[PDB]
This record gives C-alpha cells, structure tokens and sequence, in this order.
C-alpha cells in the first residue's frame, strides 16, 4: 500500500518543490499534451497553445490538490472526495490517463530537482500519484 | 514511426551527449528499485535486496550496458524496426517469459533517466520524440505474443 | 490463431447454441455497469444512470447485436483477422479514440456472459479455445495504433 | 475505493458461495493453468495434471484467505500482511497474474451461482478482488 519510510520520502521530497508547484504543475500538462496528444479530448474548451493563462492557472490548481494529498498521506479518501467525484462521476476519465499525468510529473520533478530525485524518492512518488490516480477514478460515497 | 526531419535532429542531438556508459546501468538499476517483480527474472545477478546493492552491484551495469546498446542500434533503423529486433522478440518470449507490459515500463524509466542528466535541456518538444522512439521499440520487441 | 480441430469443434459447437439477440445486450450491458468510463464514449445513448436503467436501455441492446456480429465475422475468418477488422481499427482508433485496453476488457465480459448462459457446459477446455479467440480479435482489432 | 453498497454485495454474494469455496477454488485454479499457460512458471514442483491433489488442496487454502479477507473488508492490509509478505518479498509475483486469476474466479462462481451473478454483484466483486490484488503485491511493513 504506502510504507512509512515511503511515507517520509513522499513528505521530505514534496516539501523541496515547495513553492514552485504551480510551474511544475503546468510544465506537467505542457508536455502530457505535447507527449500523447488525445489526452487533450478532456479539454475540449481550453486553449492548448504554446504558453497560455488557461493552462498555467490549471496547474496551479492540480498542483495545490496534491498538496493537499500529501498532508493527510494517511486518510485519503475523505480529503480527496470531491476530486473524485468530479473526475470519476461527471467527467469518467478513464484510469489510463492518470497514468501518463503522473509519468509526465515524474520527468517534469527530474528534470529540477536533480538532487532530491534518488530511487527511493523515485520508487515513493510513484507508489503516492499512483494511490491517488486509484481514489479520483472510482465511485465511493 | 513517423518523425520529422526536426524530431530525429533533437533526437540524434541529445543522444549523441549520452554518456553510454551509466546510462543503461541506471535506467535497468532503477528498473529494479521502482518495479520490485523485476528483480525475478535477475536473480542469477547475486544481492539486489537494498538500492545500494542495485545500484552498487557490477553486472546490473554490465547487462544495462547491452541494453542501451540495442536502443541504439534501433534508433539506427527506425523504418525497420520489426526486422531489427526480431531475435530479441524471440529471446524474451519463448525462453524468458517477460510479459509485454514491462517493456513500455523499461522504456519509460529510461526516459526519467535522461530528464535527470540532462536537465532543462530535455524540453516537452525532445521528450515528444523521444517517447515516439521507445514507444516503438517496446510495441516492435513484443510482437512475436501477437 | 493457432487453433485445434478440438478446440475448433468445441468453439463453433457452443457458438452454435449462441442466442445471438441478447448475448450482445447483455455483454456490452455489463461493460458499461463494471468499466464505468466507458459510459463516456456512448453518452448519446441516453439514460446509463442506474445499472437497470443500462440493461433496460434499447439502443444498447441495439448496439450490441452488432458488436456479437463482428465477432462472428471474426470467428469465421481466423486465418486471416487483420483483413477482417481493417475499417473497425480505423474507425475505433481515428475517429472514437477508444484506447485498446478497453479491448481486451469488452473480450473478458464476454467470456463472463457466456459462461453465465451456459453454465456447467463451459468446461476449461472450452474456456481456453476462446480466450484465444478472444484475445486475437482485440489484438487484431487495435493494430492501426502499432 | 470501495463503496458501502459494494462492502454488502460482497458479502452477501460471497455469503451464497460458502461451503463450496475449496471446489471453487481449485477449479479456479485450473482454469487459470490451462487458459494462460505460463502462468505455472510459479509453481514448478506442483503436479499440474488433471485433478491433483496438491492442486485441489492449494485451491482450499486460496478460497479462505479470500474468505477472511472478506470478514475484515474495513482494515484490510493487516488482516493480509503475511501474505503480502509472501506473495511480494519472496515470491515476486507480478501484478499482471493477479488478474488472470480474478477473471478466472469470476468466471467460475458465474457458472455456478447463475442467479447471485447480477451486474451489481459482477461490479462489487471486481472492485474487491482487485483491492486484494493490490495488497498482495506491494511491501509495506
Ligand atoms: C493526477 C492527479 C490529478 C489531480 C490531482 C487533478 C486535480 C484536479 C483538480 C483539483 C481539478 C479542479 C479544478 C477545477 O475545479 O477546475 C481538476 C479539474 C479537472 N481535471 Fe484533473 N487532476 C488530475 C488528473 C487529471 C487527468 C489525468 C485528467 C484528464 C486527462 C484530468 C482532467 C481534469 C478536467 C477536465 C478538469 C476540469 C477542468 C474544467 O473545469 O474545465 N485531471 N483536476
Ligand atoms: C524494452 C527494451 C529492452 C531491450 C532493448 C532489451 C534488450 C536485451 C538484450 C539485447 C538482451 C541480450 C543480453 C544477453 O545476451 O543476455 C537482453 C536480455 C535480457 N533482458 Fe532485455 N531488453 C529489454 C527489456 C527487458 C525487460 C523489460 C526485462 C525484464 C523485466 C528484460 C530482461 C532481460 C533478461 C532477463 C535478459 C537475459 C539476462 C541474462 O541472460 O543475463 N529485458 N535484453
Ligand atoms: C473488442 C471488440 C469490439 C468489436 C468487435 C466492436 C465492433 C464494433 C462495430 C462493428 C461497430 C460499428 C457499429 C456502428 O456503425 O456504429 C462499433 C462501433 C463502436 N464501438 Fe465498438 N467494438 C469493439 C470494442 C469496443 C469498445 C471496447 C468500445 C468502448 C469502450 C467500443 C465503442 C464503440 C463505439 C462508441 C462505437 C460507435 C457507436 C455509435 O456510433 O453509435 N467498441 N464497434
Ligand atoms: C488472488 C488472490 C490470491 C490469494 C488470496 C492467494 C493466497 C495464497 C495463500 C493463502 C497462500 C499460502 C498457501 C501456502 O502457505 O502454501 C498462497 C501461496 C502461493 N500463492 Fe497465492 N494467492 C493469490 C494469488 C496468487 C497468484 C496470482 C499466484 C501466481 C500466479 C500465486 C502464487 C502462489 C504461490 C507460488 C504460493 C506458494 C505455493 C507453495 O508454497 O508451493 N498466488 N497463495
């Protein structure tokens, strides 16, 4: 499920992004758009250009959601109970798609935190996005 | 699989700074820390119990290298790439057992990998070509299943 | 797909005794209620809110005789599946975007339904000369991707 | 996660199974051998011919970890914690077999309990087996 260790890790590496996490966040989506490009269906309305306010504001809110997630590592469901009932309920974003999200993180978070981003904290954060894409894709209360 | 003239340039480009030696051993060495059922079909390597040992252990490195050399080669022939790894389609199937799902996770490792060397160079237009390539090569090595 | 004279006997016998109106009413019923993100692709089906409201809904039962055909179409011609399925790929890749996971899943609910029909005259055997039909028709149908 | 409705589908539904879990289970077992072959490679020294011993035995034991899993449906990466230690230290098991060997189990209570198979019931069970799965394959404590 979540070891402790992996439980400190995901904690001590997510307070190194720290303030930065609106920019992490939209460079995410930037290249999951660029990188798998029926990923933007979702977003029918947006505009998907090069640089736009839309997107950057996006990740910005993504990116605090995860924040979140992280403060109550341990009771999960409850904190993050709207999420899924907007991205499973009304919107059915189907479980793949989550996958290529938190991959595109993944290389966004290597890609500046050149230090922080041993294997462990790689085997934690990815064991993290991969619990929360399994709560925002399922019908629980 | 269809890349632009500009696509193989950044390709070509950023994989001519590889260093072809650590690559292939980190990215097999992180293979076998973040997706632990891997380790099965390395057991004969000896300790791989704590990511120290992974990573600190020589024939991870040794056999990474060979890895990183067969992208190589099918990023060489990119029209061909079914003819290209058509022995190795036929080694990890018929004699090892490796499922196909594991091969687009290999690929996907690698590419975390070279975000990590090279840094802000690695920008979203490369990292689109980039997963273009080991998309292919991971959907051409398991095709002898299907 | 490699099948047997046996297992062929035994797929076109208990395929025979197919009643081909609700078998595919029922499977992609079941699809909808147990994968719930496949919803998205037929929301202009109307109402798919509570699971009697998906298997009372007429335009999925509608839908599904058709889906049943194609997989007869499929099990007749089992030398040659890629010529088969050629439009479908197209269609279910470049137009809906319907990613081939959801193949392999629509497969296994079938095999489910059958099963349930059929009861204690689905024995392993039987069971295992479908699964690979099965699996070649969604690894057939989901090749215009790779 | 795991809705209140789908707690209590699983337990009703698994309630109508009972006594015939050891039958179940090795026919479950069997299924999965045949259909998808390399699937033995984690069982070498078994004797996997037709109606074993060692197989229908094995069966028995599947069927009441399952049963027990049930009964603490709540809290259940400790109920399961010595064969998560099993399954995923030792063994290495990996995540896709997992799946074949839900399939094969719903396969089998479909032919065999034809009326407690609803769509509901089919939707509950598949959520649960897969929590299951999840717990087996992972190292925590
Ligand atoms: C992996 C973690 C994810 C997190 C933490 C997350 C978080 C959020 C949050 C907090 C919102 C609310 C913002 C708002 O009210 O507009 C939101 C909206 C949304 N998310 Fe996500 N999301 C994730 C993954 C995904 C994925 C994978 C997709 C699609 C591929 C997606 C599509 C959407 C869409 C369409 C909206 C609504 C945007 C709109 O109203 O126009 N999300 N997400
Ligand atoms: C995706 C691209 C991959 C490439 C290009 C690749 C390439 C190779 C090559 C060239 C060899 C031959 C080395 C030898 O003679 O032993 C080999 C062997 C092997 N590969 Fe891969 N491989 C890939 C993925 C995988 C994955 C995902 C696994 C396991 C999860 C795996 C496990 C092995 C094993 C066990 C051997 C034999 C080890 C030995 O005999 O010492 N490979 N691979
Ligand atoms: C695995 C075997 C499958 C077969 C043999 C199959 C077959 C077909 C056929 C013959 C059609 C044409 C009907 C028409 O003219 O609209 C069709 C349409 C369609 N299929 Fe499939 N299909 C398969 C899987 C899937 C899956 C997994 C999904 C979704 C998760 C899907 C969604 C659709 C949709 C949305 C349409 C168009 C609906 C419409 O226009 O009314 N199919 N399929
Ligand atoms: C899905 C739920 C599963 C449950 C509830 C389960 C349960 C169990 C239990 C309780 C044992 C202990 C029996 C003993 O001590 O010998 C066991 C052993 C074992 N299980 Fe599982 N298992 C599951 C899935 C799998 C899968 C998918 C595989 C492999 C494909 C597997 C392979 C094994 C092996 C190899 C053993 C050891 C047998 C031996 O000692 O010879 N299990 N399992």
């Amino acid at each position: 499920v979540l070891s402790p260790a992996d439980k400190t890790n995901v904690k001590a590496a997510w307070g190194k992004v720290g303030a930065h996490a609106g920019e992490y966040g939209a460079e995410a989506l930037e290249r999951m758009f660029l990188s798998f490009p029926t990923t933007k269906t979702y977003f029918p309305h947006f505009d998907l250009s090069h640089g736009s306010a839309q997107v950057k504001g996006h990740g910005k809110k993504v990116a605090d959601a995860l924040t979140n997630a992280v403060a109550h590592v341990d009771d999960m469901p409850n904190a993050l109970s709207a999420l899924s009932d907007l991205h499973a309920h009304k919107l059915r974003v189907d479980p793949v798609n989550f996958k290529l999200l938190s991959h595109c993180l993944l290389v966004t978070l290597a890609a500046h935190l050149p230090a922080e981003f041993t294997p462990a904290v790689h085997a934690s954060l990815d064991k993290f996005l991969a619990s929360v894409s399994t709560v925002l894709t399922s019908k629980y209360r | 699989v269809h890349l632009t003239p500009e696509e193989k340039s950044a390709v070509t480009a950023l994989w001519g700074k590889v260093n072809v030696d650590e690559v292939g051993g980190e990215a097999l060495g992180r293979l076998l820390v973040v997706y632990p059922w891997t380790q099965r079909f390395f057991e004969s390597f000896g300790d791989l119990s704590t990511p120290d040992a992974v990573m600190g252990n020589p024939k991870v490195k040794a056999h990474g290298k060979k890895v990183l050399g067969a992208f190589s080669d099918g990023l060489a022939h990119l029209d061909n790439l079914k003819g290209t790894f058509a022995t190795l389609s036929e080694l990890h199937c018929d004699k090892l057992h490796v499922d196909p799902e594991n091969f687009r996770l290999l690929g996907n490792v690698l590419v975390c990998v070279l975000a990590h060397h090279f840094g802000k160079e690695f920008t979203p237009p490369v990292q689109a070509a980039y997963q273009k390539v080991v998309a292919g090569v991971a959907n051409a090595l398991a095709h002898k299943y299907h």
